[PDB]
């Protein structure tokens, strides 16, 4: 019984540890995509059937 | 239960607490036996003149080394920020 | 109890575990409060956690840092290896 | 840039942005854990 | 309508076991001598 | 001049000096639709006060273009010219507080 | 004072000997004041020689903004920026107010720690003598030994 | 006769939930420092100034908002051709006399 | 549930109706009726409307009257 | 694909690196196209290469 | 009577490291405080909106009366509290 | 007030306010392909962008949901009607990055590729000035 | 777990106890038709589900998941600038929604975002600090972390001072190289 | 106890990919710095067809 109970604990909490090991990486990479960046140029992209329209600022 | 009313009474856990009188148990006796092997009572405390000499001489040496310890503590916490720790460079 | 084999909880804390139904409820409540607290005390707090001058430097950080500092490796590691794009063609 | 023939490209290929590098490394970081999960479980599929 | 309360700056000497940072005090003397002294006086401060 | 001058005066100024950066009021979300609608409403209110020829209102249109795709602007600009744009109806002819 | 006033549009430059403790906030008030000059609030217009400062009582101080980047060169090489000069002159004026600050705090440390040990001795003593009283048993129709 | 739920479950969880929602919202506002003073009006400053002029008598009563802008759309040009504020005011004055 | 006693302490019978003679005052009768049928239903039934009404009508002073003297930038009159 | 070409060189230098693309056909019509050619493209490509050489000499100046 | 109130060092969040001030294109060090002004103004946006609103309300008044000092002092106190938490980390 | 509509001082002094240019990018048909073009990926008008620059891409869909995908740039954003999604990018190397629509959009979902060419900033400026 | 019906089961007081569970377990049960049989079936269920050690692991997981879930819902309603339950601001044009704009910046800077963004150097080899500097001030300036993310990042050295090439791959050295060629500003 | 052999076998095989990933990151750091494959001022716009 004692040995079996420990295995069952591991059957549950070894996966839990792995998930926790991914959690921090997941937060960081999500934060990275959603970062306020000092962008200096804008390209507008519209999708139509069936082609892609692109609007870009013209040099003055 | 009954907290905050005229019916206030000791909870069961406070009553179980007071049921543990620890009679016959002495878990700190080892410290007293060991302190008694220093023979401070037979040598200093028992006689009044010697008890006075322990308070005086022990207060002279205790005061000095207490100061010494806390001086070193201070010299360490404030390392690099004390006048002695930063010799001054004269302008050319 | 967090990350606790409940067989151990049953053995070492028999009186706290006597009512197993109540014990189960506390298990749920404790972990519910932990999840709730994480969102509003670790993630939500605004304008906090941006003190990058206070990066924790553990005892292992210093062991490895001093070892490399004693030798020239720390200086060599920090040195910029290349700051030009093109090599010169003889 | 463009697909090339008979390429595994496990986790991605030819990044040209810092984010693209991030994506490739995130997959590479988890890949050994996936192998461990698979190998450790499959080894015990037996009588 | 009391004057805005000054913020709580983290000076070194504010802790119980901390001293006045002599390196900063030395620089402070230079600032006082070259800037503040033109208009203010420190009558009760002596060189000794 | 002041370092925090952009935030002072209005939150609008921030994107006016940096047209291709996130607006403080909408930087939390990737979807920028609401940002486009605010910018268009601001162009509409500028013309009512200053006219179309004013350089300010012309720039408020450039700012609107920075976040609004052309196909949306052309449609919304036609509604505005007719007098059916809901973002430009004069406030005393709005019905938002009527019957509820 | 008259000469100083006549040189500062009637305003008197206060002696800085005890100024680090003569204002609410103490040292913080010096640091804040020297770094608290700002453009006047909207609707506030200041005459020549009057400058706005958020921490001076009233908002308008006759002191020109005193700290400008590069005003002096520190002998030790520390970068000379307005905020550094402020932090440093505030430190110095705090020292000038009470030059015995360090002796006071080193002797205080030795007193406070010793007082804690003293508290523990008088507490053991108090607990001892009062045991005689707090464990007595007075009986009337009963006897237990 | 055996009970499954709280003796006053319906009122308890209804009013109770409302109370927790209201209290939590106040706490959230305090932490973010949100202004809690309700304004029922639009914030277009130029418009609110024109409205004060009407209340002060500087602009005649019942003057439409499109009679005051520096750019008019097509539908408002149509309306301006039939607008007679002076006649409208006289009509209102006649109604008041009849009523009294 | 928890077995409890009947909490009605009022009069269990008024006697036979004889052209409305020897009967309590009307308000006493209304009170006895609600005692007999339970005040929990009264409180429960009226609670929802009382809450909604109190909140809406409270705006007469909290949202309207107070507000008239709330705006700190309104008491100031221009050209004064 | 400059990073695929760099990483292939690095891997090959370190140890045994084998690419399927190197040994096998990439399309299934290879069984029939042993002698197939597009002669119109050949003439056009040769002409463009000749023009490119002239442009290169001009650019060198 | 004294310049400061004493506190435990664990309550005094002193900078644990030093980040040197940035250098300008000219080569003159830029004031850390000036660089921190925009960031701290954003943290006090709510008070800044109140101040900006006042400015526009006093701008309309056709008389010459109207000030926005009250709202500026609240914004300034807020911006400065933010600066205090991180300025000494760039100062020696 | 005029100041409720913030505008940079240069434009108030007569500087030209920038215009915008729109172009359509279409797949090159099978019969129109040239000897070296990549089938199913080539387009008749490419999108040129400068390298080593922060660029904000605002992506939406006019009629149905498309998806703008450039695998080399690590971008896959759904072009959904009603949502103008912001995507920030910083290209590090020159080249031509090919992608395809990644949301079933109708009959020719497989025939609207995405070609982006990244060039040096000096080259991009010359291109933009001419085109 | 007792095996004789004569031996009582201990129960705490409250809303989730052995007594509370007994009162409600057999409410819908056709099988608990008498005291002896009812108690036997009740103890059978309690023994099987509440005296099972591994079952408590799932109790922890449901609590944790539900707590996160309730809180994320509440947080959106209470703080997200784009979620409207009150209508005052929705009865105004976008430029006039000042009370709702107040939620924007505080919501843009959550604690975990500030704490974890510096650790991008554990996922990016070249210019991991490419987006650190921003002159506007809506977000804090970012400083790269000194250590790898704890866990499965064995491919990178535990501390970045150990890495030989780390400094030469920074956006600052890359800017130096390209600026020396006149290639680009960044 | 046998299941431990699987853990160790899965830790060895996983470590092989860790080493490959480790070498990959070293190579990537040298691409933009030293690799001749990296070319600048090279790609020219094609132009509209
Ligand atoms: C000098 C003074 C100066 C001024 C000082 C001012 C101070 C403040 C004053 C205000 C008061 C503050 C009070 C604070 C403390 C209150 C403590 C208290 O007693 O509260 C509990 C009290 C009652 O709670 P309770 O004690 O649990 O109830 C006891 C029951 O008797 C327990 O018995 P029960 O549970 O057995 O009850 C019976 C129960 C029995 O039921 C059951 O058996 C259970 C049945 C459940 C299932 C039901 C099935 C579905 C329904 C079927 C039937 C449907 C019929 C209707 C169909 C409609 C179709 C359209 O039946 C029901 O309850 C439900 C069935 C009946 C019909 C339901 C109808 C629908 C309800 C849902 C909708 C409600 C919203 C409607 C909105 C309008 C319409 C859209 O609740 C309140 O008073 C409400 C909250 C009060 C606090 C918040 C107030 C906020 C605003 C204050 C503003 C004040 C003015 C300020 C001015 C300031 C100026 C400066
Ligand atoms: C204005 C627009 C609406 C108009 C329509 C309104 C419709 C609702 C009208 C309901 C009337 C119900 C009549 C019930 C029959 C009474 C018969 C009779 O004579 O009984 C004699 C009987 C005689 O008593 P008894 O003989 O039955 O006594 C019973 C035995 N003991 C003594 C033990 C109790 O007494 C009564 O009148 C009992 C009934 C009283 C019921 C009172 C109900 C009030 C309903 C209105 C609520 C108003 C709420 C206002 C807001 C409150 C805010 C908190
Ligand atoms: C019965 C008596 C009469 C009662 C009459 C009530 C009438 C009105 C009822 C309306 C619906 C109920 C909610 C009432 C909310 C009142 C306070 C209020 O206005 O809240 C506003 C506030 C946000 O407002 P804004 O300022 O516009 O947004 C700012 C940026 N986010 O919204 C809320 O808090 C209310 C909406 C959410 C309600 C529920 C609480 C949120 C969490 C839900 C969790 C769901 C998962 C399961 C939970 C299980 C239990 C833990
Ligand atoms: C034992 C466990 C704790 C060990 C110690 C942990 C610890 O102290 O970590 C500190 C360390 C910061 O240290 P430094 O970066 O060196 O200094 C800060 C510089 N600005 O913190 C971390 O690494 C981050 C820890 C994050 C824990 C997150 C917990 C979960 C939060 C919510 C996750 C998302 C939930 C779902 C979505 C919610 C949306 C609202
Ligand atoms: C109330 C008591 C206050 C005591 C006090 O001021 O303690 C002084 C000092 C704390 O000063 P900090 O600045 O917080 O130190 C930070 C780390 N260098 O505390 C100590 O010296 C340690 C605590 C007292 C120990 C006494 C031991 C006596 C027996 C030997
Ligand atoms: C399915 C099984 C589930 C078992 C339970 C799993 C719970 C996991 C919780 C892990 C929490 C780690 C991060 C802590 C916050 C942190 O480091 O966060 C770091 C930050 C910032 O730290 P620094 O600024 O000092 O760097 O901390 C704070 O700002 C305050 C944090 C307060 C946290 C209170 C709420 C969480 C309480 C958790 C109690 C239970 C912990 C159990 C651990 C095993
Ligand atoms: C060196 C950098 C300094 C320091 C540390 C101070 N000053 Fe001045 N100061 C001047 C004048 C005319 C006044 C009086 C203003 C008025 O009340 O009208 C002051 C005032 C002060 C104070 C006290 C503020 C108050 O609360 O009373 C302090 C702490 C202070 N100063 C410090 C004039 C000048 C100068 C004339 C050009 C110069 C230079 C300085 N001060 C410089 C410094
Ligand atoms: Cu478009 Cu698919
Ligand atoms: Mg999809």
């Amino acid at each position: 019984y004692n040995l079996v109970m420990k295995v069952e604990f591991l059957f549950f909490y070894l996966p839990t540890i792995i998930v926790f090991g991914i959690c921090i990486p997941v937060y960081t990479i999500n934060f990275a995509q959603e970062e306020v960046i000092y962008t200096t140029m804008t390209v507008k992209v519209t999708g139509r059937q069936w082609y892609w329209v692109y609007e870009v600022e013209s040099p003055t | 239960s009954g907290f905050g009313t005229s019916y206030a009474h000791d909870p069961k856990w406070i009553e179980d607490w007071m049921a543990r009188k620890r009679v016959g148990v002495d878990r700190m006796d080892w410290f007293f036996r060991a302190f008694n092997r220093l023979r401070l009572y037979e040598l200093f405390f028992k006689s009044t003149p010697r008890f006075y000499a322990f308070m005086v001489i022990g207060g002279l040496l205790g005061s000095y080394y207490w100061s010494r310890f806390w001086e070193q503590y201070w010299i360490r916490v404030n390392k690099g920020r004390l006048y002695k720790d930063v010799p001054y460079v004269y302008p050319p | 109890s967090i990350f606790t084999p409940m067989d151990w909880m049953f053995y070492y804390f028999p009186n706290y575990s006597r009512d197993k139904v109540a014990l189960m409820a506390r298990q749920i409540k404790i972990h519910f409060a932990i999840g709730f607290a994480l969102v509003f005390l670790v993630y939500h707090p605004p304008y906090k956690g941006a003190d990058y001058g206070n990066f924790h430097k553990s005892p292992l950080y210093w062991y490895k840092y001093n070892q490399l500092e004693r030798s020239g490796q720390l200086q060599e590691n920090l040195r910029i290896k290349r700051d030009w794009f093109y090599d010169e063609d003889p | 840039d463009i697909p090339w023939p008979a390429r595994t490209d496990w986790g991605g290929h030819d990044p040209a942005t810092p984010f693209a590098e991030l994506m490739i490394n995130t997959h590479s970081m988890f890949w050994p854990v996936a192998i461990f999960i698979y190998v450790s479980a499959i080894y015990m599929v037996k009588k | 309508k009391d004057p805005p309360s000054p913020p709580d700056w983290p000076f070194w000497f504010k802790a119980f076991s901390h001293c006045h940072d002599i390196p900063s005090c030395r620089r402070g003397y230079e600032v006082y001598r070259q800037v503040c002294a033109t208009c203010h006086a420190a009558r009760f401060v002596c060189f000794r | 001049e002041s370092a925090d001058a952009l935030f002072v005066g209005t939150l609008d100024r921030l994107t006016a000096e940096h047209p291709h950066t996130d607006d403080p009021r909408f930087a939390f979300q990737s979807n920028q639709w609401n940002n486009c609608e605010l910018r268009f409403t601001q162009f509409c209110r500028c013309t009512r006060e200053l006219g179309e020829d004013d350089p300010r209102c012309k720039y408020q249109y450039y700012r609107a273009q920075t976040v609004c795709h052309e196909f949306l602007l052309e449609d919304w600009m036609e509604h505005r010219h007719r007098g059916t744009c809901d973002l430009d109806i004069m406030p005393d002819r709005q019905v938002i507080h009527m019957r509820g | 004072e008259e000469a100083a006033r006549f040189a500062n549009q009637g305003a008197s430059p206060p002696d800085l000997s005890q100024q680090a403790a003569a204002h609410h906030g103490g040292c913080d008030y010096i640091m804040s004041l020297l770094t608290g000059y700002r453009d006047p609030p909207a609707g506030v217009s200041l005459r020549s020689g009057l400058y706005y400062n958020t921490y001076f009582p009233g908002g308008a101080i006759s002191m020109p903004p005193p700290l400008n980047d590069g005003a002096i060169e520190y002998e030790d090489g520390t970068p000379a920026v307005a905020s550094q000069m402020a932090k440093d002159v505030s430190q110095f004026l705090t020292w000038a107010q009470d030059p015995q600050h360090d002796e006071r705090k080193l002797i205080g440390l030795k007193m406070s720690t010793a007082a804690l040990v003293w508290l523990f001795s008088i507490s053991v003593w108090n607990r001892h003598v009062w045991t005689m009283i707090k464990t007595r048993r007075i009986d009337f129709t009963k006897t237990v030994y | 006769g055996r009970r499954l739920l709280h003796g006053n479950y319906f009122t308890r969880y209804l009013f109770g939930s409302l109370a927790v929602i209201w209290i939590a919202e106040y706490a959230a506002a305090c932490q973010y420092g949100i202004p809690r003073h309700r304004n029922p009006n639009w914030m277009w400053s130029w418009w609110l100034e024109k409205q004060n002029q009407i209340k002060n008598g500087e602009i005649p009563a019942n003057t439409p908002g499109y009679a005051m802008v520096k750019w008019n759309n097509e539908a408002e040009q149509r309306w301006l051709k039939t607008l007679n504020v002076e006649a409208m005011n006289e009509e209102f004055a006649r109604r008041r006399e009849a009523y009294y | 549930h928890i077995p409890h006693p009947v909490k009605y302490v009022g009069p269990r019978r008024y006697g036979r109706y004889v052209y409305g003679m020897n009967r309590p005052p009307v308000l006493r009768q209304v009170k006895d009726w609600i005692d007999w049928t339970g005040w929990n239903s009264v409180f429960g039934g009226f609670s929802f409307q009382v809450a909604f009404g109190l909140m809406i009508v409270s705006g007469v002073y909290l949202n309207n009257y107070r507000a008239t003297h709330t705006l700190y930038y309104t008491n100031k009159p221009d050209n004064q | 694909n400059p990073i695929t070409r760099y990483l292939d060189r690095r891997r090959a230098e370190r140890g045994p690196y084998y690419l399927m693309s190197n040994v096998l056909p990439y399309h299934p019509h290879f069984l029939w196209m042993r002698n197939s050619h597009d002669y119109e493209a050949a003439e056009a490509l040769a002409a463009r290469r000749e023009k490119d050489r002239e442009l290169a000499a001009k650019l060198e100046a | 009577a004294r310049a400061y109130c004493g506190r435990f060092a664990f309550m005094l969040d002193y900078p644990k490291s030093y980040h040197p001030p940035r250098k300008n294109e000219d080569g003159d060090y830029v004031d850390p405080r000036t660089d921190m002004l925009p960031k701290c103004a954003a943290e006090c946006s709510e008070w800044l909106t109140e101040y900006n609103a006042c400015v526009q309300r006093i701008k309309m008044r056709t008389d010459g009366r109207g000030n926005c000092q009250g709202q500026y002092e609240e914004f300034a106190m807020c911006q400065d509290h933010c600066i205090a938490h991180e300025l000494f980390h760039y100062l020696k | 007030s005029p100041e409720d509509y913030p505008t940079p001082q240069k434009y108030l002094e007569g500087a030209p306010i920038p215009s915008w240019y729109s172009f359509q990018s279409n797949l090159v048909g099978d019969m129109d392909l040239k000897p070296g073009m990549a089938r199913m990926l080539e387009v008749d008008k490419r999108l040129t962008v400068p390298t080593r620059t922060h660029i904000r891409f605002l992506i939406t869909g006019a009629d149905v949901i498309h998806s703008w995908s450039v695998p080399s740039l690590g971008i896959k954003c759904d072009a959904t009607p009603g949502r103008l999604v912001k995507i920030n990018t910083f290209i590090q190397r020159e080249g031509v990055f090919y992608g395809q629509c990644s949301e079933l959009c109708g009959t020719l979902h497989a025939f609207m590729p995405i070609v982006v060419e990244a060039v040096s900033p000096e080259a991009f400026a010359a291109h933009a000035k001419k085109w | 777990p007792p095996t004789r019906l004569s031996t009582p089961l201990y129960s705490e007081g409250g809303a989730f106890t052995v007594n509370w569970w007994r009162n409600r377990y057999g409410l819908y049960s056709r099988r608990q038709t008498d005291p002896m049989l009812a108690e036997f079936l009740f103890r059978q269920q309690v023994k099987e589900w509440f005296y099972d050690v591994p079952s408590y692991n799932y109790a922890a997981l449901v609590g944790l998941a539900l707590g996160i879930l309730v809180a994320v819902i509440w947080r959106h309603f209470l703080f997200n600038p784009d979620v409207y339950v009150r209508r005052q601001e929705l009865r105004k044009m976008w430029p006039d929604r000042h009370r709702q704009f107040a939620y924007a910046v505080p919501y843009l800077n959550p604690q975990l975002k500030n704490l974890l963004l510096p650790y991008k150097n554990s996922f990016i080899d070249n210019e991991p600090d490419y987006a650190d500097y921003n002159p506007v001030g809506l977000r804090p300036q970012r400083v790269m972390a000194i250590r790898r993310i704890p866990g499965f990042f064995w491919a990178i050295p535990q501390y970045f001072f150990e890495d030989p090439l780390y400094t030469s791959c920074s956006t600052k050295n890359m800017q130096t190289i390209y600026k020396k060629l006149g290639y680009s500003e960044l | 106890r046998d299941w431990l052999i699987g853990v160790m076998l899965g830790m060895y095989l996983g470590n092989l990919c860790v080493q490959q990933h480790r070498q990959y990151r070293v190579d990537m750091k040298l691409f933009y710095l030293e690799a001749p494959e990296h070319k600048i001022n090279w790609v020219k716009p094609r132009g509209d067809l």
